């Protein structure tokens, strides 16, 4: 997944 | 969104055989400037899933080199060469850059394997059920294959209709078979009413039915 | 020694509100999002939502928007999820797990089955399958449990805390025509060993917060 957040 | 399809839904292979599974995305899946996030799970029946497969064709850490990723569009593949029992469970596509990420139907691996006659016991109630009014019967068939076996209950030699239950487990992971647990329930009474209980077993690898039988007044 | 520890099965009325937990150790936790799915014998596997804890930020699936409500305590390194008004479509395994930006879920919970329903909930009875004569053959001798007339599902069943795996099947329960489930337990151990090792069936009901340990001794005749 790419993820959700711009850090962590 | 986009739509995940694998194919099959259900995949035989023979054991120490090849095995493929097919995931189609419908729309593109590449990331603006990363490769597509198109990961390959393994889950096992009552366990969570399992890390194979992510950005299509890289294995995560400790899998067998024999599982192999590849695709380029919308068009993926995963690849188990000389399948083991330990591959066993439903294999999940899944698209990790479009929201929402979404996963495909599942594929189940299921081994092919040589005939197995089924191990019969059979386990009288307990006198701590007895006393709570029922009595259970339960007839094990312990790791044969394939997985079609038949169970008939005999109390006094009169074939029982209607008063069992059973149940099959998923592919054993270690040598490809089935086990089955069969339970014929009674009351107290209708139990201590009669004496003799067989438990009789049809299948492949037996060339005549077998009985596992016990007398209530027991030794 | 990353975990994700989720927390144990329900039984919910239908239009009832549950909140379910996923603590994590062994492992920073505002490093990661906390991304959690959803499993149905029929659909599959669903993304639900996402949360970011270190900041709280979440996402969900518009299938989800509404009815998930994903927060985060930071001290206890928790994930929570919360379901409003409960339907007949919620009863289903819901998984949390863990990720970094441009990673993947590589370490999974341990699920938590949610079961939507108007009946009552039942803990099992726990009664031995003893190895005698009739389940001995070839030198290995089978015992087991019958864990009977619980509900809802699951029950999970170890055998000597976890020690004992090998030959070991623990079956798909079945539905009595009462409603409650039954399952059996069995395992194959040496029959020459009967009389110095012990055989203990651990069975887990969450929903009804039962526990029971039986010890399955071995019984003649």
């Amino acid at each position: 997944a790419v993820g959700i957040g711009a850090v962590f | 969104d986009v739509l995940m399809t694998q194919t099959p839904l259900s995949l035989p292979v023979s054991l120490g055989d090849q095995a493929s599974i097919s995931c189609k995305s419908s729309q593109s899946i590449v990331y603006k400037d990363g490769n597509s996030y198109l990961e390959w799970y393994l889950q096992k029946v009552g366990q969570s899933p399992k890390l194979l497969i992510y950005r299509v064709s890289n294995r995560f850490s400790g899998v067998p080199d024999r599982f192999s990723g590849s695709g380029s569009g919308t068009d993926f593949t995963l690849k188990i060469s000389r399948v083991e029992a330990e591959d066993l469970g439903v294999y999940y596509c899944f698209q990790g850059t479009h929201l929402p990420y979404t996963f495909g139907g599942g594929t189940k691996l299921e081994m092919k394997r040589t005939v197995a006659a089924p191990s019969v016991f059979i386990f009288p109630p307990s006198d701590e059920q007895l006393k709570s009014g029922t009595a259970s019967v339960v007839c094990l068939l312990n790791n044969f294959y394939p997985r079609e076996a038949k169970v008939q209950w005999k109390v006094d030699n009169a074939l029982q209709s209607g008063n069992s239950q059973e149940s099959v487990t998923e592919q054993d992971s270690k040598d490809s078979t089935y086990s089955l647990s069969s339970t014929l329930t009674l009351s107290k009474a209708d139990y201590e009413k009669h004496k003799v209980y067989a438990c009789e077993v049809t299948h492949q690898g037996l060339s005549s039915p077998v009985t596992k039988s016990f007398n209530r007044g027991e030794c | 020694q990353v975990q994700l520890q989720q927390s144990g099965a329900d039984l919910v009325r239908p239009g009832a509100s549950v909140t379910l937990s996923c603590k994590a150790s062994g492992y920073t936790f505002t490093d990661y999002e906390m991304h959690w799915m959803k499993q149905t014998p029929v659909h599959g596997l669903e993304w639900i939502g996402a949360i970011v804890p270190e900041t709280g930020y979440t996402a969900y699936n518009q299938k989800f928007k509404g009815k998930a409500i994903l927060t985060a305590d930071k001290s206890s390194n928790t994930v929570y999820m919360q379901f409003r008004s409960l339907t007949s479509e919620d009863s289903a395994v819901y998984y949390c797990s863990r990720l970094k930006l441009l990673g993947y879920f590589d370490v999974w919970g341990t699920g938590t089955t949610v079961t939507v329903s108007s009946a009552s909930t039942k803990g099992p009875s726990v009664f031995p399958l003893a190895p005698s004569s009739k389940s001995t053959s070839g030198g290995t001798a089978a015992l087991g449990c019958l864990v009977k007339d619980y509900f809802p599902e699951p029950v999970t069943v170890s055998w000597n805390s976890g020690a004992l795996t090998s030959g070991v099947h623990t079956f798909p329960a079945v539905l009595q025509s009462s409603g409650l489930y039954s399952l059996s337990s069995v395992v194959t151990v040496p029959s020459s060993s009967l009389g110095t090792q012990t055989y203990i069936c651990n069975v887990n009901h969450k929903p009804s917060n039962t526990k029971v340990d039986k010890k399955v001794e071995p019984k003649s005749c």
